[PDB]
């Protein structure tokens, strides 16, 4: 990724979490377990719906060819006729495969990105009450059980109650 | 104490393609083409295609004896024609403007078979003669189209001018066949439709029509010499139509009233099975069941058809890259 | 003491759409796509097009005597056919190669009437009773087109044979037309032009022509069961023309000379006024004032104009996303 | 945004700051006030233009419908001609439309990109003599006047000096 | 003691365009648009082209007596006219449907001449005085085409009707033309073809033919006042064609074995030089040898050409910015 | 660049670096040298030639224009052609012409971005053992030989030897 995140620093994935695409995995006293961010995951789920149905949309015409015939006479516009079919034909094969091509690479980019932002997010909020690993984990100093967990994903982590 | 930070992964090996990178496993995609069809032809809008079977268009039209069980009224979503069908033209000739007429009917969605001029219509000839051997039904070795009438001088006398008026004061357009016939010599002209020079006209408000023979001896074909000339015309709502001829005329008899489609029309050569089944996509190489964006069977269809396209996969990815551990 | 990093934002609530995002606010964007018009006809390249009003281009070009108001020399940027225009073809009959007539006449910029025939190039004929009741002016129930001419055999004798010549010796083509006029039956051709078989001929260096009468009844139009078959075609610089008949000439007299465009060209079908204002864009929906990129208006134009397209909007975000608070 | 600045981690915008899309609001004993990064503005501005100009040039040529007509015995050179017309008409409309579509997306992710890198800038430059809160906003520990903050603006802010 | 990251930088002042930028310098690109041919026509799939010199197609393939060159076999991969070639059709006439005539040809890959009708095929008129000094030789002041053969009623008698046959037992198709001559008044029509009316026909199993003369006068053209129409046709393998003609019958004597392509055909009007070199790839413009994707040269070619492509450079960045310093 | 590196914070390139496209400048008491990071630099290559080579491969289509004449009286079927042909060279030449331009825009940002996380790579590694002067080159606190500067190279330098 161009944002350095999937399959980089975080070097893998959690086939552990298996209801969202972004999330987490605590561990603490209580116990661990995964949870997906609902919001970023949201996010994402609904802006590449629009992707995707926005291409469907644009794609919705068709070049209609046509069974008519033409006598020896003809060869002129029979073969105009031809040329004109496979041409049209042919621009909307590249543009199709093209178009695909382009999109895919982006919309990975667009996961890659996600998740680094998320990581950010976290980072930004836990600055000095925790440790950085460097691969998208974070160890505390102090203790943190369910209620201080679920602070940090729902984003209110109060950042001066643990600094001392 | 700790929290980790990461995404989703699972037992998918659904790949994809990107600019920079082929081959790329990932989460979740969606396939926006379809390659999968029914090798057959079904109904479109609840409405049954044509099957001409041993028919082509020009025998079903013309009423070639060999094709009288397309012979009446007839309504289509679509037509198909069999790839070697063997009745069409039975006696030698042209049809004239052969292939627009294929795409006028293509344009069609029903006809009502009537008769538009009786044999009584011609005056002092014989209508009762016009066969060949050309032309066998399935219970005679002569005789001739059932639209068409081959008016032939009474057994002595000379051939009189004839006269025929058909006013149109319907709704519907016409179609409508006549012909001339061009004999291989002098002798049979004369046998035929006696002796002087002889022509075939038609009018109506805006077309006219004249033709005179083409007399001589042309290869042998269905055992016959001769030619005709085929002509097919459309007598609008309103036109009224006159004919007259002093000699060679295959005159007009029965006629189709027509019904004009407004939409696309089709007409398939194939010879896949008709089968009493429903569809709201038909292409000439079968019928699509989809929901998807594009296909890639064939770019001739009638009804709603994905757009038409020469790619294999056209996979888009819409999850994240799998990289499971 | 502080300092902080931030963006703009303002009172736009103005939209665009993404890939991913449809309805989202932004600072400042543009619109390429222009829908408003004037609907009416002006000038282009500061010269005036032509209407034909209560005339159709045939009735216009023939000379058709209710025509007489668009008589002699014409300059145009563009023609304007008005949709229920009454006079065309006022003497049944066809014109052939109608449609590639149309299209070259909208390949011109001007044209030159002249006398190309005068009757006097007839020798032994009447050309002076070449009127009918088809055919009227707005002064009197039995007149015939400026540009043609009747010829009738003299009150008495038969149909000579008669010849014209007009070579081209100017730098420009000329348009010109002549008829066949076909008879409903035997007397009247004889009545007309007497008897023995009638043709009717024409030679250029590149060209030639021979018909023959086509005689037959058709149904009454303009209280006329005759037609006529009208033929038009252009004599090039330096070609010089044969005309040759023994019966049935509606014979040239005046014809146009022509000034091709190598341009585009346009004739349009509509009922808009022209008004006299000016234009550097022309649809045959209205006139386009625009300096963007698309339009929706119309794909038929004259002039220079924005790429036709279906969109209804075609915003370009350049600005930030509108984030006030 | 997929810089995670614009409507990110910096929630919303300045109606304030009317010279530029892009800039600063600073905090001091003189007073405070608004005043725009001059320099990256100009450079998003000229890109943008140059998008848009390489965009309206790109499309400047028109397929032209024509006026002809076509006989009772010419419907398959009509519907040819129609055929063609319509054809051209279909992809002229998505190549539009889809363009548009794909260059907005890309036009919000540079001005998101441009903010967060304007960000990294500053942070780059104050190190320790500031407090970064997180939301966009550098709280000093030293005294910053206004010969102070223009060094930061211009980008010769001395580190060394303010250090002890 | 440190370490530094950064990135490539070299003396390339090769340069690029984005979207954002132009005029922007970088490390490594490469160049997808050919822009360089040699205005040559070469060889394709090691078979030469076909140079007309100073022969139209026309006058090539009727057999025009300064054509001789060009007479007998020929092979092709594809056909070079020249601009200003002065030898065509010599006795003023048309040559009917020549556009499909030229698209025939051009759709073809080699023509064998053999002798279809010997003269001796037709009985009781004269085959060898058919001159005029309309179609000279390189050697006399009268001849004729070398394919066809000019008629003439016996130095007394009158004109038989005269009959030829052939029956296309081979495998491959036959080109084939004849003509028919119109005379500029009767005593001329009387001197060549003796009085009474007059015909040519042609029949073979998927085409018929008739047609009588059309005298007139027309303007001075090589010295003829007379025209003649050509006519061309092809016999299918198993058709066999009946000739049958009692006057003004421009006899087809020589025709072509002709052998079709499939592939696409190219007729190259050009004055460029023919060399004899190698090609894969060959426009009307020149030759190009590149492994480039775009070509700005031509969009007419023949054999495996680069897309035709209207911009001046398509240079796409593969290395990043250089900022060398 | 969006990703701030290439012409950003490190503000130019090094000629001396003649074996690839992205990579390192040490400097210690054995002596300094360029050495070029084969990994990224491999990766951005095969990235690019496969851009390179789909973009060929689309491309791989061409319409073909006939030489047919036609008559004084086939001016209609005539011009048909003539737009058809002029129509396809159009969209065929703003598929080039757009393509190109976007597409470079596009592999720019991605070497930008390559550069931006092989820096994050680094820094990533060494957290305290050095010092991020911010225009991407770092100093010591410790020793570093060969053997040390290789094994943050193949990305295995061990962080807690040299913390102390
Ligand atoms: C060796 C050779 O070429 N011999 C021919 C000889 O065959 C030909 O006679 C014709 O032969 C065919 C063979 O199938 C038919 O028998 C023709 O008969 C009819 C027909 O059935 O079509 C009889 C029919 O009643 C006639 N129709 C009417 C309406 O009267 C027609 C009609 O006369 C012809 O079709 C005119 O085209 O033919 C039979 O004529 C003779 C004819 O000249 O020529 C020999 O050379
Ligand atoms: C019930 C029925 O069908 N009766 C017709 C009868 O109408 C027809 O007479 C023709 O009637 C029309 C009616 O509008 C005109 O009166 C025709 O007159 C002219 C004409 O004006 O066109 C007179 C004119 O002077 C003649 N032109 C010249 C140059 O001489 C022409 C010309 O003779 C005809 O146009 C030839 O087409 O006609 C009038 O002839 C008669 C005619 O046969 O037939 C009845 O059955
Ligand atoms: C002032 C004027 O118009 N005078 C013409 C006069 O020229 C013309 O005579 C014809 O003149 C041309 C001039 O090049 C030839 O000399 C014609 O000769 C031939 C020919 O060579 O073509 C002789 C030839 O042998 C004849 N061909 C055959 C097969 O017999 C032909 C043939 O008769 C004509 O081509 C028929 O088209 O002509 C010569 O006829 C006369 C002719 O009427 O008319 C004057 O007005
Ligand atoms: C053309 O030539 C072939 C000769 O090869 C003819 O073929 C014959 O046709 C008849 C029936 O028409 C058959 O009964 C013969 O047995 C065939 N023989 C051969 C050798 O083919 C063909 O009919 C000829 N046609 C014309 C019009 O000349
Ligand atoms: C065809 O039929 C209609 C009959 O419905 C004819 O219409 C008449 O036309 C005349 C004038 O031409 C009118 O004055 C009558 O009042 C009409 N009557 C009706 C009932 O329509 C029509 O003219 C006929 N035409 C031909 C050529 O037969
Ligand atoms: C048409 O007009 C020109 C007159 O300008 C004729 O030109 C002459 O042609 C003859 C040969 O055909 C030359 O020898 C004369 O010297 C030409 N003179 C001029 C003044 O051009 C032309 O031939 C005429 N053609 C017809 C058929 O009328
Ligand atoms: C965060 O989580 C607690 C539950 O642990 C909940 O009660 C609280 O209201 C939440 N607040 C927000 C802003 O998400
Ligand atoms: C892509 O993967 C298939 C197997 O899934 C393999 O056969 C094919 O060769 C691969 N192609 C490329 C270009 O890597
Ligand atoms: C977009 O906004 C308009 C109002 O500005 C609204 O009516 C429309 O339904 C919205 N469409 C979507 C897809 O959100
Ligand atoms: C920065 O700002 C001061 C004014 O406060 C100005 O005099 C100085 O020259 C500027 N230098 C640069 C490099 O911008
Ligand atoms: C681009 O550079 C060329 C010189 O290499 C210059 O002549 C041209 O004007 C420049 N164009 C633009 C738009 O900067
Ligand atoms: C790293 O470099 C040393 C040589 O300095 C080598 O022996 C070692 O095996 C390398 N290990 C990896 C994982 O690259």
């Amino acid at each position: 990724g161009i944002f350095g995140a999937i399959a980089g620093f975080i070097e893998g994935g959690w086939t552990g979490m298996i209801d969202g695409w972004y999330g987490y995995h605590h561990e603490n006293s209580q116990g661990s377990g995964y949870a997906a961010d609902r919001e970023s995951t949201q996010k994402a789920i609904d802006g590449i719906t629009n992707k995707v149905n926005s291409i469907i949309n644009k794609m919705n015409t068709q070049f209609e060819a046509v069974d008519h015939e033409f006598s020896n006479l003809e060869r002129r516009i029979g073969n105009l006729n031809k040329r004109m079919e496979d041409g049209f034909l042919d621009v909307w094969t590249y543009n199709a495969e093209l178009l695909v091509l382009l999109e895919n690479e982006r919309t990975l980019d667009l996961h890659d990105a996600n998740v680094k932002n998320l990581y950010e997010k976290v980072k930004s909020q836990l600055r000095d009450n925790a440790n950085d690993l460097g691969n998208g984990c974070f160890e505390f100093w102090h203790k943190c059980d369910n209620e201080c967990m679920e602070s940090v994903k729902n984003g209110t982590y109060d950042y001066p109650k643990y600094q001392k | 104490d700790k929290i980790c930070i990461g995404y989703h992964a699972n037992n998918s090996t659904t790949q994809v393609d990107t600019l920079l990178e082929k081959n790329v496993t990932v989460t979740h995609s969606v396939e926006l083409l379809e390659n999968q069809k029914e090798k057959r032809f079904c109904k479109i809008m609840n409405k049954a295609p044509l099957d001409l079977k041993d028919c082509t268009i020009e025998g079903w039209i013309l009423g070639n004896p060999k094709c009288d069980l397309l012979l009446g009224d007839q309504s289509w979503s679509y037509i198909v024609e069999r790839p070697n069908a063997q009745n069409g033209i039975c006696y030698p000739g042209v049809l004239n403007e052969l292939e627009e007429l294929k795409a006028f009917i293509g344009s069609g969605e029903r006809v009502e078979r009537f008769e538009m001029f009786p044999k009584s219509t011609w005056a002092g000839v014989d209508t009762s003669r016009g066969v060949t051997n050309a032309c066998p039904s399935y219970t005679l070795d002569s005789s001739f189209y059932r639209n068409l009438v081959w008016l032939v001088k009474t057994d002595s006398a000379t051939y009189p001018v004839i006269k025929g008026t058909y006013n149109n004061t319907g709704t519907q357009p016409i179609l409508y066949f006549w012909g001339v016939h061009h004999p291989p010599d002098t002798t049979v002209q004369d046998n035929l439709y006696g002796s002087g020079d002889k022509y075939v006209r038609m009018g109506t408000e805006s077309m006219n029509f004249a033709k005179s023979p083409e007399i001589a001896a042309r290869p042998a074909v269905n055992g016959q010499r001769s030619r005709i000339d085929y002509y097919w015309s459309v007598l609008r709502p309103g036109e009224t139509l006159n004919v007259e001829s002093n000699g060679n005329l295959i005159a007009p008899w029965y006629a189709y009233k027509f019904v004009s489609t407004n939409k696309k029309g089709a007409v398939f050569k194939s010879d896949l099975p008709i089968e009493n089944c429903d569809a709201t996509c038909q292409t000439i190489a079968g019928v699509l069941k989809t929901n998807k964006t594009f296909q890639n069977v064939s770019p001739l269809w009638i009804g709603e058809c994905p757009k038409y396209v020469k790619s294999e996969s056209l996979r888009l990815a819409t999850g994240l890259r799998n990289v499971p551990q």
